[PDB]
RNA sequence: AAGGUAAGUAU
RNA sequence: AGCUUUGCGCAGUGGCAGUAUCGUAGCCAAUGAGGUCUAUCCGAGGCGCGAUUAUUGCUAAUU
């Protein structure tokens, strides 16, 4: 939650995200102190290292930096938001909002293929790619 | 704060000790049963006149 | 109405009163056979 | 006490035997292998925060984290106590 | 009330 | 004078297996590697790391 890098202010991540020719661009807009963005910050981390071929890890703090929360609607207590090439690359999950992840993961695996599927959608040039799994329920029994 | 400057520095590094088979393990392919487990399954069915 | 799985499976009982009744059935099947010195064939256990 | 290269043919005294024919026969893709390793861990973009950054990161979250860190325990998020 | 937005390029 | 043994090359033909082949200015090793069986006996590489379509090239297609 605290390794990862961090921006600090809506230029440093306009930078971050034009930066990356190749690669993902994963931003998650959230605070450090709270507990579900801890629960996927901590997934994030366990990921970061894996994924740094195609894609990048940014955290931002939607107080310290609220240039984008009229624009992104961050107004959850986590969000993770995907770009590639200087255009955010819309995810269907079945949620209802196919703009951004507002919910903490659990599984590694699970936000990884997100990011692969993600990553091979923005490469064929697509805005919108569809999730390999849903989430239109909790898979809970 | 009595832990020394030299202490310090001096802590090591932690070194994974799995070997590179363990850690970065070859891709483990799918085949497959063989058409002997199809054979003796069609052949459970067959039953004697006697 | 979609069938129900009870219906077509037999009971313990039933089923151990018919296993007794066919293999006492088997049981002189078999001893007759003998006195022709003949193999049973699947014709002859068919009802069983 | 120079002793014959089965080599190279030349003459290496002999407190240098096992060392002349241990790099007398050292493959050249061991070199190249090397040269791509060397190009690899030079060029790989660091995925973690500096130390200080960590640092500073961790010093935030204490500042806004009151049910753990501090004397006075404010909310979860709130930073004045 | 939702979990039912194609991603576009033009005018 | 022929014949023939061993090792090393160079080729030719043929067979087999691709869960394996290499690399070691890394480490240890006949001053003993490694030992389930045979232990007052066995005797050679082992380990770590790296490369990879489980060796690597061309050629022909589609592109």
């Amino acid at each position: 939650s605290y390794m990862l890098p961090h921006l600090h202010n809506g230029w440093q991540v306009d930078q971050a995200i034009l930066s990356e020719e190749d690669r993902v661009v994963v931003i998650r807009f959230g605070h450090d102190w709270d507990p579900t963005c801890m629960k996927m910050d901590e997934v994030l981390y366990s990921i970061a290292e894996k994924v740094k071929n195609f894609a990048v890890i940014y955290l931002v703090d939607i107080t310290e930096v609220p240039d984008f929360n009229k624009m992104y609607e961050l107004y959850d207590p986590c969000t993770v938001m995907f770009f590639f090439r200087n255009k955010h690359i819309m995810i269907d999950l079945g949620t209802g909002n196919n703009n951004k992840i507002n919910w903490a993961m659990e599984d590694k695996q699970e936000m990884v293929d997100i990011i692969e599927t993600v990553y091979r959608g923005a490469r064929k040039g697509r805005g919108l790619v569809v999730s390999p799994k849903d989430y239109s329920t909790k898979y809970r029994y | 704060a009595e832990v020394t400057e030299e202490e310090w520095l001096s802590i090591p590094e932690v070194g994974d000790a799995r070997n590179k088979r363990q850690r970065n393990p070859r891709y483990e392919k799918l085949t497959p049963v063989p058409d002997s487990f199809f054979a003796k399954h069609l052949q459970t069915g067959e039953n004697h006149t006697s | 109405l979609i069938p129900n799985l009870y219906r077509y499976i037999q009971p313990w009982e039933s089923e151990f009163i018919d296993s007794q009744r066919v293999w006492a059935e088997y049981a002189l099947k078999r001893q007759e056979a003998i006195a022709q010195n003949r193999r049973l064939t699947l014709e002859d256990l068919e009802d069983s | 006490e120079y002793l014959v290269s089965p080599i190279t043919g030349e003459k290496i005294p002999a407190s240098k035997m096992q060392e002349h024919m241990r790099i007398g026969l050292l493959d050249p893709r061991w070199l190249e292998q090397r040269d791509r390793s060397i190009r690899e861990k030079q060029s790989d973009d660091e995925v973690y925060a500096p130390g200080l950054d960590i640092e500073s990161s961790l010093k935030q979250l204490a500042e806004r984290r009151t049910d753990i860190f501090g004397v006075e325990e404010t909310a979860i998020g709130k930073k004045i106590g």
